[PDB]
């Protein structure tokens, strides 16, 4: 049962249907047991796709709205709105499944650390859709996450593996844009980048692609917010 | 920063069968 | 509320890439009765388009899926059921569309533009419904798609000028049908043939409106040509 | 070449205004 709703989630995200996608994955967590690592990619592949489909429409709607300073606006408001309830529960439903189920039961650092970045994400996503009312403590909530990941990352991961340079591309445009400060998303980037490449020399061959793609991603994040 | 604007984070990536 | 709050809404929901909500104002708005404008047609039939071709896409791997677990049983028994609840999602958006073509589009369809491109939707339409059919039902089906498009057909050769996008674009889906549907290539091919053909004979009669349409129409029909024959 | 990714090659719903 377990087994044939993970077989459920991986024909779901061949056929490119990440809500079912989602549902499969999110009934496995539930369940109550630790995911493996097969398990934790298909959860967060489903919930992020869900997820996007919605901030790449807000963006669009948002930038509608903006150039259109008049009844036109409301609708578009009332559209962004509709968008941002969608949002909003997505992200809800994911941050519950980490609080009750995922970030309690993480045993190994790496699961510990994947599940901290995803509260991190998810939080940054509700910090994309929030007001000044709501934002401080939303933002604190995921700056919060974000930093405890870090801190174990640095501690117990090689420079080199995928989830530590994964987190601090994040959190790096965490600090680039929700925290409007370029320098602190530059070097946080920057570090990450240059502790990888000194030590090359430690990478598997089973994750060497996804740490050099993502060295890539932070040097062009990097290469772009200094010019 | 316009409505076409993806954030340069990490992206759903490297899969296959 | 009224047409043009539905309209906006629906063309706010294209560029949201949000087709489900566009398809749903479209379909309002087809609801009230009176004769769509050749944008409110053209609204309609890219939302419903996107709707039923995500479930097109999905089908095609699902189905590839389970022909490749072959002595896996209960992968195979997993990829049929979801082919069959795909099937199920796409039938209905294919009986929405359809139904909606035969008691408000194809009725007040005044106009012979109007007329072709109605019932070039209808031939496409029974044509995914053909794609996802078997047993008895599927010959009804692909004879109901195939007398839609010769209607379109026999009208569009009559009232339309042989340049024209929506003749060309009718040349080039009832081709794909006989390819795809009746496993006749070269019915296919001539027919294809002929329209790039009578689309030479009278550049002329091409419109500054829609030219970049035509052209590009005409490379997709001998592209299927040159590829079938080959 | 039919297959799991195969595109009926008929029209495309494009070049819109
Ligand atoms: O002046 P601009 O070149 O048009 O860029 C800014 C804008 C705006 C700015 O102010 P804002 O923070 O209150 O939205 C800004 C800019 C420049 C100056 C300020 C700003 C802030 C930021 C950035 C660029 C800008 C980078 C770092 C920070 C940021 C957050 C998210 C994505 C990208 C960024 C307004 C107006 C414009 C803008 C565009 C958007 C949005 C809002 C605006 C909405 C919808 C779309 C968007 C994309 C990504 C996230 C959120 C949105
Ligand atoms: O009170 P407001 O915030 O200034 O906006 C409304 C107006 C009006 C309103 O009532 P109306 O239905 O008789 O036009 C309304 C509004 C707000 C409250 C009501 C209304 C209705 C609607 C919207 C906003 C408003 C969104 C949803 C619905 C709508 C239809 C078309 C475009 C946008 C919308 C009047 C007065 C004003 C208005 C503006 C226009 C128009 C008419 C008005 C004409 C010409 C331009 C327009 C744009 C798009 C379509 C039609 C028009
Ligand atoms: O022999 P291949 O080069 O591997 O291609 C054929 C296949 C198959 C074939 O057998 P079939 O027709 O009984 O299903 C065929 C082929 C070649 C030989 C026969 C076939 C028939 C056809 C075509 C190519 C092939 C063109 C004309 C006719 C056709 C219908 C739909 C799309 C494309 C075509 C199997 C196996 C394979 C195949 C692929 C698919 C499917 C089924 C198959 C499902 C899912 C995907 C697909 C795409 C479009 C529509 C339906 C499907
Ligand atoms: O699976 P279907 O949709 O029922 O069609 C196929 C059939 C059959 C198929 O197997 P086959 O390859 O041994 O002929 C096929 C099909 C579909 C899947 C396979 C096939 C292969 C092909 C096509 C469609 C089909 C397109 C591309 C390839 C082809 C060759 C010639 C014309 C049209 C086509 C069997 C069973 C059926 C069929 C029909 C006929 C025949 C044989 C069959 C005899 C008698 C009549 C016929 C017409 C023209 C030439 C030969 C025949």
């Amino acid at each position: 049962d377990k087994n044939e709703l993970v077989q459920k989630a991986k024909l779901a995200e061949q056929a490119e249907r990440y809500d079912d996608m989602a549902a499969c994955m999110k009934s496995v967590t539930e369940q109550g047991a630790e995911l493996s690592n097969e398990e934790r990619n298909l959860l967060s592949v489903a919930y992020k796709n869900v997820v996007g489909a919605r901030r790449s429409s807000w963006r669009v709607v948002s930038s509608i709205e903006q150039k259109t300073e008049e009844k036109k606006q409301q609708m578009a408001r009332e559209y962004r709105e509709k968008i941002e309830t969608e949002l909003r529960d997505i992200c809800n439903d994911v941050l519950s499944l980490l609080e009750k189920f995922l970030i309690p039961n993480a045993s190994q650092a790496e699961s510990k650390v994947f599940y901290l970045k995803m509260k991190g994400d998810y939080y940054r996503y509700l910090a994309e859709v929030a007001a000044g009312d709501d934002k401080k403590g939303i933002v604190d909530q995921s700056q919060q996450a974000y930093q405890e990941a870090f801190e174990i990352s640095k501690k117990e991961m090689q420079p080199t593996h995928p989830i530590r340079l994964g987190l601090a591309l994040n959190f790096s445009v965490f600090y680039y844009e929700i925290l409007n400060s370029p320098e602190k998303a530059c070097s946080l980037a920057k570090t990450a980048f240059d502790e990888a490449i000194a030590e090359l020399d430690t990478l598997s061959e089973e994750s060497y692609k996804d740490s050099t793609l993502i060295m890539q991603l932070l040097r062009d994040n990097l290469t772009l917010w200094t010019s | 920063r316009s409505g076409l604007y993806r954030s340069p984070s990490m992206p759903e990536n490297l899969n296959r069968p």
